[PDB]
RNA sequence: CGUGCCUACCAUGGUGACCACGGGUGACGGGGAAUCAGGGUUCGAUUCCGGAGAGGGAGCCUGAGAAACGGCUACCACAUCCAAGGAAGGCAGCAGGCGCGCAAAUUACCCACUCCCGACCCGGGGAGGUAGUGACGAAAAAUAACAAUACAGGACUCUUUCGAGGCCCUGUAAUUGGAAUGAGUCCACUUUAAAUCCUUUAACGAGGAUCCAUUGGAGGGCAAGUCUGGUGCCAGCAGCCGCG
């Protein structure tokens, strides 16, 4: 077919933006501990009717 | 500082030996070598210093007790005779003086090509 | 309706045994067509050498021209039309380069999209089309 | 040909279906309870109590005479006593499977510190038994992974080490610095 | 040694629809492995037992034991040195090399342990053991933590409290410590035939330039955004429905 080289035209055209710096990630039992204190302990005065894990 | 006891003991009178497992503990510094050990065994034991063997030394992981095998003896003449030769290394009574790989296969090949005079020849020289 | 007897077990080996043949997997599992009809010789990848690039259209409700490329096998010696899966990756798959081809989800079936294509570009070259199409490894010169 | 060892153990179940959302929000409370890393060690413990259930109910089938019953089940109250898990009690076999997941996590090396003293929040316990600060007996105890015996439960002493023990391991770096 | 194993004569027998006979097996046979109601299904070349073979296949000396192949003779296919008249070879042993393929380790050290052979307490053993590559797979497990001061986003005990916090999760690129311990830098140990690795201890050894956790996904199954900007059935995504 005549048009078979139209390839990479998004990553051609798609504007880059660049990586900000962001912290360092803890992982592991300390990410655990946050994903605890993250839906457990401070969530429950806000009542399990609407839910807003991320928007 | 250090204390050396004993765990398990056996006398063996047909070699003139006696086994025991050593213990050593440790509430302080690192494992103690060779030399000490064997020292105040010797001194435990009262007799000359250059009778008793000991080999293998454990660690529990932190301070704690040291597990070695002790072998006593009472003749020198048996110490030679009946200890191998590797366990005579430690001293330095038997030497080899020639630990390379090779040279009896290649010693073997050379008396496996030419037989007679020419392979005391060559393979003696 | 069935045979129910305490000596009709040799009635019961010799019927499932005929009926067992009737399933698709059995008879796919155990005759000898999947090995001398399909490529591989019955394996998971093959290399293969490029032998063009050619684009197919997409079926009906979508409108697409997917990218193939005809590999001629090294093993077997088949004619396959792979697959270039992601967006970039024609410009880095060239002519008559080493490719690496594996499947899609299923070997009887293929993709719903694309309508007779069975396999998969995973390599270019001993340097797989991730890294190609990530920024690091890039091809020899 | 060689002869050294060959075999393999995998105290390791990973579930049927992935992704359930009451059991996952059952694990990370549980691991947001009991101080834990990653769910591996979570099923580790799902693993030994199915594996108990599995003993339990194979010795339940049989008759109550029989001889591999009453020693095997003799042997198995006996191995939970050590544990702690069980009492002195009930020693019924179905008391066995009246168990629930949380006692073997109870039964563990921390929990047991957070019981009797020195813990001092469990993420900080996990450092504490990580490094050289909670030694249960002369032989040294490393491992977070370890199940507190009911024959002693209360021997928890640390020598040579940092806070009581003595040394300046890293304090001569401070008083170097005030020199 | 008992045998149609072979020979001479005599009889016409023997097996089979309860699958005989003939084919294929990407078929070495098992103890076992994977798979979790039970019943089953699929592999097992592989460390232990037994069998077969040393490119194919035939014959044989020695010896108690071989139709042996790190024994021999002849044929076929390979293949080395020739000074061209002739010799010499069988890694489906240990390393390693070529080809093949998606696919798989180093021309290492040692008889120290295990046993094995021999005339023998003493010799030898790529049988084996140690070390190198190794994310086939399994076991334990930090990855920056934690207890402190303070702005408080403020849930909660209760009193008009617009708070008394001897309970508190959290953003704190805000300060203070155990300056912890761990990885690595490395004395001395130890292990070891000699080393290496496990552990011990001497001195070093973290403050976001840290000593950096990635692999897939965020429409339903299936956990998680009706966020922003481009692309406008094009690129593409998606194993299925589907989106553009
Ligand atoms: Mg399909
Ligand atoms: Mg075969
Ligand atoms: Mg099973
Ligand atoms: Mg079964
Ligand atoms: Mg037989
Ligand atoms: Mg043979
Ligand atoms: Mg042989
Ligand atoms: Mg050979
Ligand atoms: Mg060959
Ligand atoms: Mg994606
Ligand atoms: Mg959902
Ligand atoms: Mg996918």
């Amino acid at each position: 077919h005549g048009s078979l080289a139209r390839a990479g035209k998004v990553r051609g055209q798609t504007p880059k933006v660049a990586k900000q710096e962001k912290k360092k990630k803890k992982t592991g039992r300390a990410k655990r501990r946050m994903q605890y204190n993250r839906r457990f302990v401070n969530v429950v005065p806000t009542f399990g009717k609407k839910k807003g894990p991320n928007a | 500082t250090v204390t050396i006891r004993t765990r398990k003991f056996m006398t063996n009178r047909l070699l003139q030996r006696k086994q025991m497992v050593i213990d050593v503990l440790h509430p302080g510094k690192a494992t103690v070598p060779k030399t000490e050990i064997r020292e105040k065994l010797a001194k435990m034991y009262k007799t000359t210093p250059d009778v008793i063997f000991v080999f293998g030394f454990r660690t529990h992981f932190g301070g704690g007790k040291t597990t070695g095998f002790g072998m006593i003896y009472d003749s020198l003449d048996y110490a030679k005779k009946n200890e191998p030769k590797h366990r005579l290394a430690r001293h330095g009574l038997y030497e080899k003086k020639k630990t390379s790989r090779k040279q009896r296969k290649e010693r073997k090949n050379r008396m496996k090509k030419v037989r007679g005079t020419a392979k005391a020849n060559v393979g003696a020289g | 309706g069935k045979c129910r007897g305490l000596r009709t077990a040799r009635k019961l080996r010799s019927h499932r045994r005929d009926q067992k043949w009737h399933d698709k997997q059995y008879k796919k599992a155990h005759l000898g067509t999947a090995l001398k009809a399909n490529p591989f010789g019955g394996a998971s990848h093959a290399k293969g050498i490029v032998l063009e690039k050619v684009g197919v259209e997409a079926k009906q409700p979508n409108s697409a021209i997917r990218k193939c490329v005809r590999v001629q096998l090294i093993k077997n010696g088949k004619k396959i039309t792979a697959f270039v899966p992601n967006d970039g990756c024609l410009n880095f798959i060239e002519e008559n380069d080493e490719v690496l081809v594996a499947g899609f989800g299923r070997k009887g079936h293929a993709v719903g999209d694309i309508p007779g294509v069975r396999f998969k570009v995973v390599k270019v070259a001993n340097v797989s089309l991730l890294a190609l199409y990530k920024g690091k490894k890039e091809r020899p010169r | 040909p060689v002869a050294r060892s060959w075999v393999c153990r995998k105290t390791y179940v990973t579930p049927r279906r992935p992704f359930e959302k009451s059991r996952l929000d059952q694990e990370l409370k549980l691991i947001g309870e009991y101080g834990l890393r990653n769910k591996r060690e979570v099923w580790r413990v799902k693993f030994t109590l199915a594996k108990i259930r599995k003993a339990a109910r194979e010795l339940l089938t049989l008759d109550e005479k029989d001889p591999r019953r009453l020693f095997e089940g003799n042997a198995l109250l006996r191995r939970l006593v050590r544990i702690g898990v069980l009492d002195e009690g009930k020693m019924k076999l179905d008391y066995i499977l009246g168990l629930k997941i949380e006692d073997f996590l109870e039964r563990r090396l921390q929990t047991q510190v957070f019981k009797l003293g020195l813990a001092k929040s469990i993420h900080h316990a996990r450092v504490l038994i990580r490094q050289r600060h909670i030694r249960v007996r002369k032989q040294v105890v490393n491992i977070p992974s370890f199940i507190v015996r009911l024959d002693s439960q209360k021997h928890i002493d640390f020598s040579l080490r940092s806070p009581y023990g003595g040394g300046r391991p890293g304090r001569v770096k401070r008083k170097n610095a005030k020199k």
